[PDB]
């Protein structure tokens, strides 16, 4: 009949580093109205007599 | 190209580009020439 009790202790000690380099690419396109005035008409007219 | 001059020229012209008409502009201060001599143009023959 064996028994056997284990106590223990730990101490740990860590140091670090890390060096990122980013790259980053972006491209955007817009496109804007007013609903008031959208556009303008012209119209090629001729007079008679 | 006539026969007598014109005084205060004020011409009006159309700028066509493929069948339409951009604009169609009248003299204006700026444009107004005072003399215009039969034979001659405005401006005169060394000028641009």
């Amino acid at each position: 009949f064996t028994g056997n009790i284990t106590t223990s202790y730990s101490h740990t000690t860590d140091n670090s580093t890390a060096v990122q380099d980013s790259n980053g690419e972006s491209w955007n396109t817009g496109l804007s109205i007013n609903k008031g005035e959208s556009a303008y008409i012209n119209a090629n007219v001729r007079y008679y007599n | 190209t006539g026969t007598a001059p014109m005084y205060k020229v004020t011409p009006t012209t159309n700028l066509v580009l493929d069948g339409e008409t951009l604009a169609t502009i009248k003299a204006q201060d700026n444009q107004i020439g005072n003399n215009l001599s039969p034979n001659e143009t405005y401006p005169k023959k060394g000028l641009s």
